[PDB]
C-alpha cells in the first residue's frame, strides 16, 4: 500500500511536469514557425520592390541607348 | 487503565468530535478548564480510558485534532471546550482537501500525515495499556474521508495488534449537494472494510429524516444533526467509560459483535429521540425505551431492520430503573420477533445497564446492531457511484492527483462484494 501511495504522487508530479514541458515546446515551435513565415513574407515583398528598381534602371538605360541614334 | 486514543479529522470529524468531548466531559464532571467538579466516584473510576491526568489534577482528553485547513479547528479552539484540548495535539495544514479523497489520501494529506503520527505516537507511549483508536470523520468530503483512511492504514502498520474503531458519517443527497461524495465514500468504504475492527455507520440521510419527520424541524441544521450524533456516541461508549460487565473494552465488544471480519459495520439507535432544548418532562418507561430503541425510526442508519436479520445486538440502558424489567422487556423483543435474529448465533443480544443517565434525561437506551439490512446503505452509495462512474464523470478531479480509474473499479467491486456477503448471511439457514 505504501509503494502504491508513492507511485500515485510521483504520477501526479510527472503528469504536471509533462504538461508544462509540452506546453513549453508547443509554444516555442509556434513562435519559431510564425517568425519564419512573417520574415519570408517581408523578404518576398522587398524582393518584388527591388525588381521594380532594377526594371527602372533598364528603362533609363533604354532611353539613353535610344537618344544618340 | 486501558487507554483509548481519539482522532478527529476534517470538518465533520472535528465538529462531531468536539461535541463528543463536550458531552462526555459533562458526564464525567470535567469542566472546560479540565477541572473535575462532579459528585460521584462512578465518574472518575474509568476516567483514564479517555483522559490523561495533569498536575493540579487536570484532565486532558486523549484527543488529536486533524485537518488540512484551519477553519473548523480555529472554531473548536474558540469554542466552549476549546481550552480543554492539548494545544500540541492540534495538527493542521492550510491547503484544504477540496472535497477530494485523492487530495486527502495521496497528495495534500500525505504531506501532513507524519506530523499526525508523531502526536499519535506521543499519546500511545504515555499509555499504561493502550486498547486502540477511535476516529471521527465523514466519508463524503476529502480530509476526513481520504486523509482519515490514510491515517487508519498508517496507524494499523505501527499498531497492528490494537483495535481500530470509527464513527463514520455517510453522505446523503438529502444533506449535501456536492456531486463527488459517492466517489469519496466508496473509496473510503473500501479502506474501512479492510482496516477497521468496528465502524458505526452514522448516516446523514437518517439524521436528516429524524430531524425533519420525528423532531419536526423544518430546516434541520448541522447542530441538530450533531445533537443526534453526540447522543449516540455517548450511548455507544458508555460501557467503555463506566464500571460494567459487558463490552467493557474495544476488543470484547468486537468479539461479541463481529462474527466475520468484513461484517463490522454497525447500525446505531437511540431512545428517546430529542431535539436540542426540547427539555422533556416525562421519562420513558422501560417498555417504551425498548420498543423505540428497536424502531426503524430511531436508527441512525437509513436501513429498515425488518428487511434484514440481526447477526448480533448490543443494548445499553442508562438511568435508575428495574433491571428485572429491562431483562423482561429485552427478552420480549427477541421472543416476539425471533425471526429477525439469526438462529445460528444463539443468544446474540447482550444488554448492559449503567446507573448514570445522560444529561437532561432520566432514562435512555442505546442500540448497536450488526444487521444484514445495512446492505441497503451500501447499495444506495453504490447506485450513486455507478450513475456517474459509467460515464467517468468528474473523474478528472481524481486522475489529476495521480489516481487511475482501476482504483475506482476495485473499490466499487469490493463494496459490491460486501453487499453480497450480507445478503448471503441474510438468507443463511441453521
Ligand atoms: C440540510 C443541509 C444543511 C444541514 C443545511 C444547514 C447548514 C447548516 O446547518 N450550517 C452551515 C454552517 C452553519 C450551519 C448552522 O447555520 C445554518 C449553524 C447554526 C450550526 O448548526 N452550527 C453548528 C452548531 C456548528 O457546530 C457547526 C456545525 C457544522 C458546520 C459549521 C458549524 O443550514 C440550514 N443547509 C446547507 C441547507 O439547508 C441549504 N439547503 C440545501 O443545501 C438544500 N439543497 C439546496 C438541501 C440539501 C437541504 C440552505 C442553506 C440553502
Ligand atoms: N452530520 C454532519 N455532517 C457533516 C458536518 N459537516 C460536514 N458534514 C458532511 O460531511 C460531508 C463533507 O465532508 P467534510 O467533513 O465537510 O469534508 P472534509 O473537511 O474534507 O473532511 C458531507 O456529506 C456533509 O454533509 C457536520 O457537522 N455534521
Ligand atoms: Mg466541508
Amino acid at each position: 500500500k505504501r509503494e502504491h501511495e508513492r507511485e500515485v504522487i510521483q504520477k501526479a508530479i510527472e503528469e504536471n511536469n509533462n504538461f508544462i514541458k509540452m506546453a513549453k515546446e508547443k509554444l516555442a515551435q509556434k513562435m519559431e514557425s510564425n517568425k519564419e513565415n512573417r520574415e519570408a513574407h517581408l523578404a518576398a515583398m522587398l524582393e518584388r520592390l527591388q525588381e521594380k528598381d532594377k526594371h527602372a534602371e533598364e528603362v533609363r538605360k533604354n532611353k539613353e541607348l535610344k537618344e544618340e541614334a | 487503565m486501558r487507554e483509548i486514543v481519539h482522532i478527529q479529522a476534517g470538518q465533520c470529524g472535528n465538529q462531531i468530535g468536539a461535541k463528543f468531548w463536550e458531552v462526555i466531559s459533562d458526564e464525567h464532571g470535567i469542566d472546560p478548564t479540565g477541572s473535575y467538579h462532579g459528585d460521584s466516584d462512578l465518574q472518575l473510576e474509568r476516567i483514564n480510558v479517555y483522559y490523561n491526568e495533569a498536575t493540579g489534577n487536570k484532565y486532558v482528553p486523549r484527543a488529536i485534532l486533524v485537518d488540512l485547513e484551519p477553519g473548523t479547528m480555529d472554531s473548536v479552539r474558540s469554542g466552549p471546550f476549546g481550552q480543554i484540548f492539548r494545544p500540541d495535539n492540534f495538527v493542521f495544514g492550510q491547503s484544504g482537501a477540496g472535497n477530494n479523497w485523492a487530495k486527502g489520501h495521496y497528495t495534500e494529506g500525505a504531506e501532513l500525515v507524519d506530523s499526525v503520527l508523531d502526536v499519535v505516537r506521543k499519546e500511545s507511549e504515555s499509555c499504561d495499556c493502550l486498547q486502540g483508536f477511535q476516529l471521527t470523520h465523514s466519508l463524503g468530503g476529502g480530509t476526513g474521508s481520504g486523509m482519515g483512511t490514510l491515517l487508519i492504514s498508517k496507524i494499523r502498520e505501527e499498531y497492528p495488534d490494537r483495535i481500530m474503531n470509527t464513527f463514520s458519517v455517510m453522505p446523503s443527497p438529502k444533506v449535501s449537494d456536492t456531486v463527488v461524495e459517492p466517489y469519496n465514500a466508496t473509496l473510503s468504504v473500501h479502506q474501512l472494510v479492510e482496516n477497521t475492527d468496528e465502524t458505526y455507520c452514522i448516516d446523514n440521510e437518517a439524521l436528516y429524516d429524524i430531524c425533519f419527520r420525528t423532531l419536526k424541524l423544518t430546516t434541520p441544521t448541522y447542530g441538530d444533526l450533531n445533537h443526534l450524533v453526540s447522543a449516540t456516541m455517548s450511548g455507544v461508549t458508555t460501557c467503555l467509560r463506566f464500571p460494567g460487565q459487558l463490552n467493557a473494552d474495544l476488543r470484547k465488544l468486537a468479539v461479541n459483535m463481529v462474527p466475520f471480519p468484513r461484517l463490522h459495520f454497525f447500525m446505531p439507535g437511540f431512545a428517546p429521540l430529542t431535539s436540542r432544548g426540547s427539555q422533556q418532562y416525562r421519562a420513558l418507561t422501560v417498555p417504551e425505551l425498548t420498543q423505540q430503541m428497536f424502531d426503524s425510526k430511531n436508527m441512525m442508519a437509513a436501513c429498515d431492520p425488518r428487511h434484514g436479520r440481526y447477526l448480533t445486538v448490543a443494548a445499553i440502558f442508562r438511568g435508575r430503573m428495574s433491571m428485572k424489567e429491562v431483562d423482561e422487556q429485552m427478552l420480549n423483543v427477541q421472543n416476539k420477533n425471533s425471526s429477525y435474529f439469526v438462529e445460528w448465533i444463539p443468544n446474540n443480544v447482550k444488554t448492559a445497564v449503567c446507573d448514570i443517565p445522560p444529561r437532561g434525561l432520566k432514562m435512555s437506551a442505546t442500540f448497536i446492531g450488526n444487521s444484514t439490512a445495512i446492505q441497503e446503505l451500501f447499495k444506495r452509495i453504490s447506485e450513486q457511484f455507478t450513475a456517474m462512474f459509467r460515464r467517468k464523470a468528474f473523474l478528472h478531479w481524481y486522475t489529476g492527483e495521480g489516481m487511475d480509474e482501476m482504483e475506482f473499479t476495485e473499490a466499487e467491486s469490493n463494496m459490491n462484494d460486501l453487499v453480497s456477503e450480507y445478503q448471503q448471511y441474510q438468507d443463511a439457514t441453521a
